[PDB]
């Protein structure tokens, strides 16, 4: 399982979040999401993918993570969870909001910080060979 | 008496800052007069008896005060400073003698625990730690939507006579997976905790009905309010009020016989939305069925609604007439309309998927995914043209048009003469 944590401390919590909103923190890759009144963080590596859908006034964000059945095309070596047959898991959950704008905003926010860590973990498992090496050391004469 | 105020708290997650006041009577919270709140300004008062336990957290406005009331309500009470912990400590010991409880919540991130039925809320766990709870208030209706999948949905709150407005975004569903052969005793027992629904006391309950959209089979109960449709891998509870129009249609088949019911707001099965309900019944299917309704409800609020037993007659008009009564909605049936074939509808294409197109006396409606119903008033012309032993027809709307194709040309006389006696312009271009 790879380990990953949003925050250690309440006090990491973006002073931001106070006006119960969906809030994104791209330091701490994280997903801030109102769960009757409280700040509920979601890592970006437990986050799958999301819809947005709009309904008269309102704009629906739904979010879906990652969960056993429906899983992700990740190999059999690591998972973005921790082996459990006694583990429940958030399989999604769909929030609304009268505007519409910042609410598009927010989940294109979303998305692109996945993208971002998805080519870091792609850059760090290329980089994991013997790529790092000693510099090219110069010939101190004249080379061929 | 040292009565102990605090000034910019909310109740519920409202909108408008309001002062909470401590007394030996009990708890009291106001709203700030500072803003045009639509709405009873009466202070929300609750009784030194009904407190339970409290507990301390962090919430989105600074500290939370949350209240377990003895009737299994959750009373939330949000923006303390961490400062008011203590004296808040004091205040409470002294006057309810209830220990004020700090509660840590989980900040990893995760999505995996295990959730736990509390007497008032449910609670999901990450590392023995809450990260967050849910009171059975807030939780609307609970749906079986997998061998191991749990949805909730949460009253999304819009406009009620007794609620301060809500400031944010609005969780409306929650679904949990829940592995292990186990989903579904713990559905079983989140009704339980819930206070749902009583039992299945249903006035009529109707087995095996074939849906083809959403497709699948339904148990459908009826009550006097709702109708409830219970299926394999969904539950859904319609109210009453929300069916708009009921349709009663034969097939072209000759064999079967559709019922369609409009619905506002259209049910959601996922991403997925059906404004239409469509049941398909054989012709032949007889069914007899009693009302579960006592004599005197029966002449009270029944009597020449409903017939108190229905003989051995066909389940779709059984089926139609209860639905009438309990929705006090019309049954539009087919209209004057007979094709060339003395058919009450024609075989058309919408787009890429086959149907049959009814002529309505006030509508055309299209009976087949996607359903398309078009009220004659809001027909601005239909366009006859030419592909061939087909032609196809363009209805033209306020909100765009839609083109029927590969209809058969012998139909195109009895369509036009009818559209033209409903009023409606026709272009043959």
């Amino acid at each position: 399982f790879k380990r990953y944590e949003s925050y250690v401390r309440e006090s990491q919590i973006p002073s931001k979040v106070k006006n119960l909103r969906i809030s994104i923190d791209p330091k701490a890759q994280t997903i801030i999401l109102p769960i009757c009144g409280r700040p509920v963080p979601f890592h970006i590596n437990s986050f799958k993918n999301g819809s947005k859908n709009e309904e008269g006034d309102y704009m629906y964000i739904r979010l879906n993570f990652n969960s056993p059945g429906m899983g992700s095309s990740v190999k059999k070596t690591e998972l973005p969870y921790e082996d459990g047959d006694d583990k429940e898991f958030v399989r999604s959950l769909t929030f609304r909001s009268t505007n519409k704008e910042r609410m598009s905003e927010v989940f294109k926010a979303i998305t692109e910080l996945k993208k971002t860590a998805v080519k870091r973990d792609q850059e760090r498992k290329t980089m994991e060979d013997v790529v790092a090496q000693a510099q090219l050391v110069e010939f101190k004469g004249r080379p061929k | 008496m040292s009565t102990v105020d605090f000034d910019t708290i909310f109740l519920n997650q409202s909108k408008a800052p309001g002062r909470f006041r401590i007394t030996s009577s009990g708890l009291g919270w106001k709203p700030s007069s500072q803003v045009p709140t639509k709405g009873k300004t009466d202070p929300f008062l609750l009784p030194s008896g009904d407190i339970l336990s409290v507990s301390w957290s962090r919430g989105y406005r600074g500290w939370e005060l949350r209240v377990y009331t003895r009737n299994d309500k959750v009373i939330m009470l949000d923006g303390f400073e961490q400062q008011d912990f203590q004296q808040l400590k004091n205040e409470i010991q002294r006057t309810f003698n209830v220990n004020l409880e700090h509660k840590e919540h989980s900040l990893r991130g995760w999505n995996w625990g295990k959730t736990q039925l509390t007497r008032a809320e449910l609670v999901f766990n990450v590392n023995n730690r809450p990260a967050w709870e849910i009171p059975y208030s807030e939780i609307s209706n609970s749906n079986l939507t997998g061998r191991h999948e749990i949805s909730m949905e949460l009253n999304p709150k819009t406009v009620d006579e007794n609620h301060y407005e809500t400031l944010g975004d609005e969780l409306v569903e929650v679904r949990l997976y829940v592995p292990g052969q186990k989903s579904q005793l713990f559905y079983e027992q989140l009704k339980d905790k819930a206070d749902f629904d009583t039992t299945s006391e249903a006035i009529v309950s109707f087995e095996d009905i074939l849906f083809l959209t959403p497709r699948g089979r339904f148990e459908i109960s009826m009550y006097a309010n709702n109708l409830r449709l219970r299926g394999q891998s969904y539950d859904y509870k319609i109210q009453n009020k929300n069916v708009l129009r009921i349709f009663s249609l034969p097939r072209l088949d000759d064999r079967h016989h559709l019922v369609i019911l409009q619905v506002d707001p259209p049910l959601r099965q996922g991403q997925t939305r059906y404004p239409f309900l469509v049941m398909q019944f054989d012709r032949n299917e007889e069914l007899e069925v009693e009302l579960n309704l006592s004599d005197e409800e029966y002449k009270s609020k029944y009597e020449g609604k409903l017939n108190r037993s229905y003989g051995t007659d066909s389940t779709y008009k059984i089926l139609s007439h209860c639905l009438r009564g309990l929705t006090e909605r019309r049954v539009i049936t087919p209209g004057s309309f007979q094709s060339q074939h003395m058919q009450p509808g024609v075989n058309c294409s919408l787009k890429a998927s086959e149907g049959q197109i009814y002529l309505l006396d006030k509508c055309l409606f299209f009976a087949t995914k996607p359903c398309v119903y078009l009220p004659y008033s809001g027909i601005i012309s239909v366009v006859t043209s030419r592909g061939s032993r087909t032609f196809d027809i363009e209805v033209q709307f306020s909100g765009g048009s839609h083109t029927f194709a590969n209809i058969n040309k012998d139909e195109q006389k009895p369509i036009e003469d009818f559209l033209k006696g409903q009023g409606v312009r026709v272009k043959n271009e």
